[PDB]
Parts: structure tokens; C-alpha cells; sequence
RNA sequence: GAUCCUCGGCGCACAGUGAGGUUACUCUCGCUCUACCUGCAAAGGUGGCGGUCGCGUGCCUCGUCUCGCGGCUGUAUAGA
């Protein structure tokens, strides 16, 4: 796919998942392509979570772009049914954004570090 | 307990007789043959279970009788289903046939008049059935579930036995053969785990190799894998798994990596391989058949020193999602459960010849 | 330059979240009849053919199969 900029191995993309529910329980998230606009547009949100497999991939292509204005950082997942799924929902999620990451702090902030090493930096 | 059956050279493939059967059903997601009159088992998401007689490899499966459930049966102990089947088996005695599926039960029935005779549920609200696999003669059966648990039941005594403990994403597919054990595939986590029951101990097979890494090797003298979907073990000593890759590996209980690798088996199609959705090794033989929703059945041979494997042949008349195959003998058939969707509801992009129903193939010799 | 207020008359598409909720068809292939009649068709009945039991019944082989009769009856392997 195109949207996406650089490569995930799928441990990263499961802390991510993982990620993604302590902060449903200890913190706060928002899910749904719009939400996560309005997260990053509002500069509230610390990470960004991209599906990798989006059909129409235009519906999140405005993200990466978006993202590097406020310079909040994004991560991809391979599947949209499971990060859906992973946020507490039993449909599927095209993108997702965490603004307090709760009990998951340390677990994120690995995360945002690891993405920082795999697309240069440091 | 090894491989001892010796007929892979023999298959007339080239020259067997293909069939399909429609449904009037919305997508398969497993299928379950019993052999000795012979019979098979398919369930739907559409809630159905229905009973097939197969014992005619002349002519193609005869439906015998049908049960269908719906949201009359929300409660979860009630005798029918509400949520998704995504699972069968029969029983190795020819009296009982078990569903199971995303409403977390298991279901018990009679194959004499297709009524439920014991519900056993989960007892945990993500424990999913996944798959289910008897021990081979015996009634000892094995729940892969989406809890991350494997779950173990006597079914003559309808209760659950244990819970096995091990894997770091959901158990998609299952395996046993006749002894007291079984293989388990983790999905994402990307191991296979072989579980030995009365030892009370477990064997880990790690998949996952990165493409880097794994090019790097080579150049000694491909696709990333993210996820290990299907299993089907071959004798008490061997097993093969299948992967969204399309790779589909050998695997030896004494070694650590895959004893053998065929990537991308069902080929491709900027490259995205076809996931192996259907993996099926005919007990202690030295052929297995594989399945994708590429448009053909692929028939492969072990070798006799079980370090490789190699293409038999094609059947190709299997357009659609394979989710699931069975071989039963009398002379060959294979029956192969077709839908238009994967058994789980991962995405399936263009699947030509999307169609509902099953597929029969009778291979002589 | 208008204010704004009222009324009146005439419209009611815009502000956040997030996964809840809701088998049938089509097309091909073939697929138990048949004589007759009651019969305008249609419809009905008889016949065919079969099968059935009781029984008789033909074998330098008198096993089994042959044959027929009384009762009755209509049912092939079945789908692609």
C-alpha cells in the first residue's frame, strides 16, 4: 500500500495492539478516522495507529501529512477488524489515536522510539 | 505411530473426477467426514449444521437432514446456536457430531436425529470456539479457543477435562491424531505448540523469520510472515503448518525450525502472496492436501526420508475460499468446504469464482 | 447606509462520540412410462411393464434357476 511510509514487523505492530487496550481501560482513546482528525488537528494525541489494509486507501491518506504538521507521531497495523477489535469495538477500525496513554506509558513510549529508529533519527 | 502409507506416486490426480454441490447457505467455515457408511458435517455462519451422506463416490454428497439455529436460542446453555459456527467435528464412533463458534459453546449432537444432547459452554466472554479435533479413536476431544486457551472435554461423559495454557494470540487451528496429543497454531504470535497431554509438558515451534535476516542467509550460497493460520499433523513424529505468507512448512518435533519450506505455495496475486487457508494431511501418508482461494486443491507428496516435500498435482476445479478439507477413502475423495468469505472474517479482496458449497474430487490408485 | 425589536410570511440542510446491529435465485443437462379407452381439452379408468407373497411348476445339473397361476401393487441407479 502506498499511505504507508515505512515497515512494521508484526512484534511492533502487536505492542502497538497491545498498547492500544491498556489505554481503553487506564486512559483515553478515540477511534474512527474523524476522531482521530480531530485528535491530531487539536494536537491532543501523543500516537497515531494507521490500518494497513483501508479500501479506499485515500479514506486515511491524509494522516502521515497531517501528523508531521503537528509532529505527532504514527504507527501502522496490518489488520483494521483487529485494531477495531483491539479498541474495544466489534467492528472494524480504519485509525485510531491515543491522547493519555494511562498504563501504558513506558509501553508507548518504546513504541514511539522504535519508530523514531526504523525511519532514521537518532 | 509413523508414516506408513505409501500411495502419493500412485494417485491417478491428473484424472480425477471433480463435482460441486451448491448450498442454499451463506458461507461454509468448516467441513467434518466421518469414516468407519460414511458421512460429513458442514456448518455456516448462517447458523446452519447439515448432515451429508457421502458413501457414493459416485455421486455427490446426499443431504440427509439439517439444524439450524438463530436468535431464538440468545440466553449460554440453551440447545442451539446464535452467533457464527465456526467449527465442527465428528466423533471417531460415529455417535456424536460437536459445533462451536463465536457464541462460546460447544454443542453436542446426535447424529442419529441431529438434536443437540448436551451443551458445555466456555464460561469465559472472549472464549470463542476456534477448532475442534478429536483424538483418533477415541472420545477425547480438543477446543482451540480465542482466549488464548486450549480446552479438553470427554465427551462421553460431557464434561470438559482441563485447560492448556500457552500461546500469545488466539489458537486458530488444531490437530491430534490417535495419540494423547495435539498441535495448536497461535496466529500472530507465530509459534505451533505441540502438547503432550499425560507428560503435562509442551514442545514450541517458532516461525516469524525476518526477510532481511532471512536474505542475509542466503546469500551464503522472501514475504513477511505475520501470521501462522493452519496445522495438520502428518504422524505422532511431524506436522505441517500454513501461513498468510503462503508459505507452508515441515516441521520435525525434534527440530526447532521447519524441517522444510515451500513459499508462497499457491503463488501470488505491489506482490501480495495467497494465504494458506487450508491444510488437510491424511494420517500417517506421505501426501497432504493444501487450499487457498486461488482456484485449485494442491495434492503434495512427503519424501520417504520425511525432509521434504514435493507437488503431486491440481485439482482445479475448487474456485472460491477453501476453509476447510477432509479426505475420506473406500479409492480417494476429497471434500473441501467453499465460501465466499474466510471462516473468520479476515478481508479477502477478489476471490474469483466466489461461490457456496462443497467440493468433491474422487482420486483412483 | 442601516440599526435593532416585534410580528408576519415563507427552511428547518448542522454539533461530537464511537460497532453495533442486521438460503434464495439464474442458466444448462438429462431424469417412467405405454396401448387403449371414459374422453371437446382437461380430466378418469382399463391395459402395459414391474414387483410382491401363496402355490403349483421344467433340470441323464431335477440344487438353483425356468414357467405360470390366485391375492395385490406400483416404488430406478439417481442426479448433475
Amino acid at each position: 500500500a502506498s499511505y504507508v511510509k515505512f515497515e512494521v514487523p508484526q512484534d511492533l505492530a502487536d505492542k502497538v495492539l497491545e498498547a492500544v487496550r491498556k489505554a481503553k481501560e487506564s486512559g483515553k482513546i478515540k477511534k474512527g478516522t474523524n476522531e482521530t482528525t480531530k485528535a491530531v488537528e487539536r494536537g491532543q494525541a501523543k500516537l497515531v495507529i494507521i490500518a494497513e489494509d483501508v479500501q479506499p486507501e485515500e479514506i486515511v491518506a491524509h494522516l502521515p501529512l497531517l501528523c508531521d504538521e503537528k509532529k505527532i507521531p504514527y504507527v501502522y497495523v496490518s489488520s483494521k477488524k483487529a485494531l477495531g477489535e483491539a479498541c474495544g469495538l466489534q467492528v472494524a477500525t480504519a485509525s485510531a489515536a491515543i491522547l493519555e496513554p494511562g498504563e501504558a506509558k513506558d509501553l508507548v513510549d518504546e513504541i514511539i522510539k522504535r519508530v523514531n529508529e526504523i525511519k532514521g533519527k537518532t | 505411530g509413523r508414516v506408513f502409507r505409501y500411495f502419493g506416486d500412485k494417485l491417478l490426480i491428473s484424472e480425477a473426477k471433480q463435482s460441486f454441490t451448491r448450498v442454499g447457505e451463506n458461507n461454509l467455515t468448516c467441513i467434518s467426514c466421518f469414516q468407519p457408511r460414511l458421512f460429513a458435517y458442514t456448518v455456516s455462519k448462517d447458523l446452519q449444521l447439515t448432515k451429508y451422506d457421502i458413501t457414493d463416490f459416485s455421486k455427490r454428497p446426499k443431504k440427509l437432514k439439517y439444524a439450524k439455529g438463530g436468535a431464538k436460542y440468545i440466553p449460554n446453555t440453551t440447545e442451539g446456536h446464535y452467533d457464527e459456527i465456526l467449527t465442527v467435528a465428528a466423533s471417531p464412533d460415529g455417535k456424536y457430531v460437536v459445533t462451536g463458534g463465536r457464541d462460546r459453546k460447544l454443542i453436542v449432537w446426535s447424529t442419529e436425529s441431529l438434536s443437540p444432547v448436551k451443551v458445555i459452554p466456555t464460561k469465559d466472554r472472549r472464549g470463542e470456539v476456534l477448532s475442534l479435533a478429536f483424538r483418533k479413536n477415541s472420545d477425547q476431544l480438543y477446543a482451540s479457543c480465542a482466549d488464548f486457551k486450549i480446552r479438553t472435554y470427554s465427551i462421553n461423559q460431557f464434561s470438559q477435562l482441563e485447560i492448556l495454557y500457552g500461546h500469545h494470540d488466539i489458537v486458530e487451528d488444531i490437530s491430534a491424531l490417535a495419540m494423547e496429543r495435539c498441535v495448536t497454531v497461535g496466529a500472530r504470535d507465530r509459534t505451533a505448540m505441540l502438547w503432550k497431554i499425560p507428560d503435562e509438558t509442551r514442545l514450541t515451534f517458532r516461525g516469524g523469520d525476518e526477510p532481511q535476516k532471512l536474505l542475509r542467509r542466503w546469500m551464503k550460497e522472501f514475504f513477511c510472515e505475520g501470521s501462522i493460520d493452519v496445522v495438520s499433523m502428518v504422524d505422532d513424529f511431524h506436522f505441517i503448518t500454513g501461513s498468510d505468507n503462503g508459505n507452508i512448512c515441515l516441521w520435525s518435533l525434534a527440530k526447532k525450525k521447519p524441517i522444510f519450506t515451500e513459499r508462497i505455495a499457491h503463488g501470488i496475486l505491489l506482490l501480495q502472496p495467497f494465504w494458506i487457508t487450508s491444510l488437510y494431511a491424511i494420517p500417517y501418508s506421505n501426501v497432504f492436501i493444501s487450499g487457498s482461494w486461488s482456484g485449485s486443491l494442491k495434492v503434495w507428496k512427503i519424501s520417504d526420508n520425511l525432509r521434504s516435500f514435493e507437488l503431486l498435482g491440481e485439482l482445479s476445479g475448487a474456485k472460491g475460499v477453501v476453509t476447510k478439507i477432509q479426505v475420506v477413502e473406500s479409492k480417494f475423495r476429497i471434500l473441501a468446504s467453499i465460501a465466499k468469505e474466510h471462516r473468520l472474517g479476515r478481508w479477502i479482496a477478489n476471490v474469483s469464482g466466489a461461490r457456496n458449497g462443497i467440493y468433491s474430487a474422487v482420486i483412483d490408485q
